[PDB]
């Protein structure tokens, strides 16, 4: 409807929680030029040397790309240097995080969420370098960048945006999502009154990301495709 | 000089073993530091201490776990004017290759044959 | 600049690479054998040499993605980081952003960013809320802090500890329903000007 | 050596792919998850709030908690309210009204507020305004002054 006079102004909200897939690394291989050919002959060593450096070049090409793919990660995973932790005592004003945050019972520290999606993607790199094409392993392993990831959330959870512009201020997120809601142009008003309702809302959001995630399996296939 | 072969363990050969492959000539320490020359599967070497090069396992940063309550809340008292430094590439070398004296100059049958 | 060194240095080596021939001077190979029999010679030279131009106009033009990419990077931080001021985080590098001084170097530029980074911090005590008649009042820019005798308002980036008063604060609902809502007097600034009077 | 080198350069083609999906991560990396970025689909449909990175094979997944309204209901505006013969203007907010008495709430949710000096701000004159409305702006300092 158009009119001078009309306008329409939102009495409810609800807090929707979406999944965007993005790919950062590849695995990283570097192919041998002579062993290509055959290996324990001269005759391909002489015939091949008679072509020159293309050897050398398309190596030094796949060293660069395994240099460049370690620095995608780490422009993208360590934002910080410095290792933020999750306080044993968990009050944040009504909300459960421990879908998302890590399990410290099990032997590599992972969250219940990231579990599910290293089960959803399919040695096989020890296979691979059977046929000659070598896996080379990543610098940061899957400890590593998942501790970077429970880095960052404790981080989100305690300080908030402070840590990322600098030193980490600590902030109760009860109030960090009424700076939240004043960035945006709503009134904290909403936050301090509906809070209880906005703690079903979450919580349920969350659950229901669970779900999707666990019932469909073709979500991640931005990753399977790659 | 610390030699390190890449997906193999140790056959021929300060002899270690990590997840990358068989290290020699590097001395594993338990303690973690500022990576300096990094390898992979997070482990990498500096030149520390009579010293020599030796190997460990990827530190992560200083752990620093903040407080948190409900009533707490820290404000900055200070501030810190800061200059960073980002260096981005603009223009590359312009090249332009000609075929004919790059491929066979001063040769007039090779030249006939490029055309 | 190594990899433009590197490429042409690659380029010009491969003239020296025989490619399967008798030499790499074609007038070696021009000046003893046959035409007839020499032209398979010349052919397989010119698909080798041919060979290594177009891997080299490949490398060149994706080399030209990567720059391009970085360009157009460029132009992003030169439109928000310098003309301007930029509100995004970690763009225009570390902290909060201000102000960007470009600076013209070979084949590229550098740029000198001026950022806001606190320092020193000290713990305080915070309530959401002041209760005082009954009615709830909330803070209209800023927190609630307190060093642990009277509640101040003070804004997150900085700490100016002010007096609670009606133009800093606002009225919006009760005592009842925020949680974390402490008992305080709102200071009303009329009163001693009409005591005053 | 040319099925070798194709096989390069179409990883060559991919490196570059890949560089642009990471450094695309790393942007919203940066802005969604350390920040808050007020940009309109950049961090996800909606008002975008919160952002939590999850560790992920060869990539990373992120939770974009935004702010979706949902139930409106139509109400009557007006772009400014003309009292003793000078225009008011809204500070925050709009003018509604349910057809009985004109409110000022803001427009990203419904929070009934009354005309007060405060929440408005007087410029111009009531002529030139397309669409102004005559009502009462209430003075809070009038029954103050006459208690007194």
């Amino acid at each position: 409807a158009y009119s001078n006079n009309s306008i329409a102004i939102p009495t409810n909200f609800t807090i929707s929680v979406t999944t965007e897939i993005l790919p950062v690394s590849m695995t990283k291989t570097s192919v041998d030029c002579t062993m290509y050919i055959c290996g324990d002959s001269t005759e391909c060593s002489n015939l091949l040397l008679q072509y020159g450096s293309f050897c050398t070049q398309l190596n030094r090409a796949l060293t660069g790309i395994a240099v460049e793919q370690d620095k995608n990660t780490q422009e993208v995973f360590a934002q910080v240097k410095q290792i933020y932790k999750t306080p044993p005592i968990k009050d944040f004003g009504g909300f459960n995080f421990s879908q998302i945050l890590p399990d410290p019972s099990k032997p590599s520290k992972r969250s219940f969420i990231e579990d599910l999606l290293f089960n959803k993607v399919t040695d096989l790199i020890c296979a691979q370098k059977f046929n000659g094409l070598t896996v080379l392993p990543p610098l940061l392993t899957d400890e590593m960048i998942a501790q970077y990831t429970s880095a960052l959330l404790a981080g989100t959870i305690t300080s908030g945006w402070t840590f990322g512009a600098g030193a980490a201020l600590q902030i109760p997120f009860a109030m960090q999502m009424a700076y939240r809601f004043n960035g945006i142009g709503v009134t904290q008003n909403v936050l301090y009154e509906n809070q209880k309702l906005i703690a079903n809302q979450f919580n349920s959001a969350i659950g229901k990301i669970q779900d999707s995630l666990s019932s469909t399996a073709s979500a991640l296939g931005k990753l399977q495709d790659v | 000089v610390a030699v390190l072969y890449q997906g193999v363990n140790c056959t021929e050969v300060n002899v270690f073993q990590t997840r990358a492959g068989c290290l020699i000539g590097a001395e594993h320490v338990n303690n973690s530091y500022e990576c300096d020359i990094p390898i992979g599967a997070g482990i990498c070497a500096s030149y520390q201490t009579s010293q020599s090069i030796i190997a460990y396992t990827m530190s992560l940063g200083v752990e620093n776990s903040v407080a948190y309550s409900n009533n707490s809340i820290a404000i900055p008292t200070n501030f810190t004017i800061s200059v960073t430094t980002e260096i981005l590439p603009v223009s590359m070398t312009k090249t332009s290759v000609d075929c004919t004296m790059y491929i066979c100059g001063d040769s007039t049958e090779c030249s006939n044959l490029l055309l | 600049v190594n990899q433009n060194a590197q490429a042409l240095n690659t380029l010009v080596k491969q003239l020296s690479s025989n490619f399967g021939a008798i030499s790499s001077v074609l007038n070696d190979i021009l000046s003893r054998l046959d035409p007839p029999e020499a032209e398979v010679q010349i052919d397989r030279l010119i698909t080798g040499r041919l060979q290594s131009l177009q891997t080299y106009v490949t490398q060149q033009l994706i080399r030209a993605a990567e720059i391009r990419a970085s360009a157009n990077l460029a132009a992003t931080k030169m439109s928000e980081c310098v003309l301007g001021q930029s509100k995004r985080v970690d763009f225009c590098g570390k902290g909060y952003h201000l102000m960007s001084f470009p600076q013209s170097a070979p084949h590229g530029v550098v740029f000198l960013h001026v950022t806001y980074v606190p320092a020193q911090e000290k713990n305080f005590t915070t309530a959401p809320a002041i209760c005082h008649d009954g009615k709830a009042h909330f803070p209209r820019e800023g927190v609630f802090v307190s060093n642990g005798t009277h509640w101040f308002v003070t804004q997150r980036n900085f700490y100016e500890p002010q007096i609670i008063t009606t133009d800093n604060t606002f009225v919006s609902g009760n005592c009842d329903v925020v949680i974390g809502i402490v008992n305080n007097t709102v200071y009303d600034p009329l009163q001693p000007e009409l005591d005053s009077f």
